[PDB]
């Protein structure tokens, strides 16, 4: 199949600041990969993003029957949906499973990457810290960053560059809104 | 009324 | 902000593929099975707290379809430019031999939203337990998609996620096998 494709996307974006104190509704019309016309509630009316969308902007703005529905949508649409889905979306909190292990199985006193795996958590915001004998190491930390699994869970790998000597105690500390006190997992060399 | 509300797109000009 | 809820719809010609979904901070809340006219909650537990009339989405698609025709003509038939996907294969959690895990095939930054994915265990197609998400929206108006394969990790098997998209020259294979 080599036929040309033509794509039309319509997007209604509800942006929420400080709970629902501030809400911004954004309707977007996109042909192929180009946004052509949009309604921004901060603007109050349609605006052509490209020349292709001009006949729709000046046309839709001509009907105050349409503009009133959209302007009011910040309440009847955005705030309503926030209210309905708040308990299972906004307030969703799944605790991370934390494990610590060296990447390479090898004799001691050789360079190794100590990985602190943090998986299955929600929401995304999190902080992972490495400690060596009770002292925080800030250098030599390599992270995969935040990874979205697509099933309402995140995972991340925070690795510490080290040459583990015998007797050393390495501790990974995770802070996350799903727990009131930091999760700590230790690895003893 | 625990329904997720939705908006419908307007018809383009012509 | 703190949060974003997105109602994202698309219609694609000549495929006649339509989609209707809600997105929350990058995750799918639900979509509508167009053929069967039912609401599909990404996590089934969601449908225990909220409802959506799937029938309403079909009129949206009808409007989307009509508007596409008009817009194709307006641009005098500028076809979409294919953007090939970045493919990544990873696992749900750290791999432990002989302990159930899940292979995630992440397909990102592509358009149009048509892709073909097949899992390969030692070069053979696997369908058992496979699941996939619908096409998820991006700010740059490209798409993302996830494919899943539950599997039992072992030193004996290798895996490939095979993705074919019009932007690619040949089918892409991202390789996974246990390493240690």
């Amino acid at each position: 199949d080599t036929r040309p494709r033509f794509l039309w996307q319509l997007k209604f974006e509800c942006h929420f600041f400080n709970g629902t104190e501030r809400v911004r509704l954004l309707e977007r019309c996109i042909y192929n990969q180009e946004e052509s016309v949009r309604f921004d509630s901060d603007v109050g009316e349609y605006r052509a993003v490209t020349e292709l969308g001009r006949p729709d902007a000046e046309y839709w703005n001509s009907q105050k029957d349409l503009l009133e529905q959209r302007r009011a949508a910040v309440d009847t649409y955005c705030r309503h949906n926030y209210g309905v889905g708040e308990s299972f979306t906004v307030q969703r909190r799944v605790e991370p499973k934390v494990t610590v292990y060296p990447s390479k199985t090898q004799p001691l006193q050789h360079h190794n990457l100590l990985v602190c795996s943090v998986s299955g958590f929600y929401p995304g915001s999190i902080e992972v810290r490495w400690f060596r004998n009770g002292q925080e190491e800030k250098a030599g930390v390599v992270s995969t960053g935040l990874i979205q699994n697509g099933d309402w869970t995140f995972q991340t790998l925070v690795m510490l560059e080290t040459v583990p000597r015998s007797g050393e105690v390495y501790t990974c500390q995770v802070e996350h809104p799903s727990v009131t006190s930091p999760l700590t997992v230790e690895w003893r060399a | 009324g625990s329904d997720a509300r939705f908006l419908r797109g307007y018809h383009l000009y012509a | 902000e703190e949060h974003v809820i997105i109602q994202a719809e698309f219609y694609l010609n000549p495929d006649q593929s339509g989609e209707f979904m809600f997105d929350f901070d990058g995750d799918e809340i639900f979509h509508v099975d167009m053929a069967k006219k039912e609401t599909v909650w990404r996590l089934e537990e969601f449908g225990r707290f909220a409802s959506f009339e799937a029938q309403g989405a079909l009129a949206n698609i009808a409007v989307d379809k009509a508007n596409l025709e008009i817009m194709t003509k307006r641009s005098n038939y500028t076809p979409i430019t294919n953007v090939p996907p970045e493919v990544t294969v990873l696992t749900n959690s750290p791999v432990e031999l002989r302990e159930p895990n899940v292979l995630i095939c992440f397909i990102d930054k592509f358009t149009p939203p048509v892709v073909n994915v097949t899992w390969l265990r030692n070069g053979k197609p696997v369908t058992t337990g496979v699941s996939e998400t619908v096409f998820l929206p991006r700010e740059d108006h490209l798409f993302r998609k996830f494919h899943y394969l539950p599997f039992l990790p072992s030193t004996e098997d290798v895996y490939d996620c095979r993705v074919e998209h019009w932007g690619l020259d040949e089918p892409l294979l991202k390789h996974w096998e246990f390493d240690a």
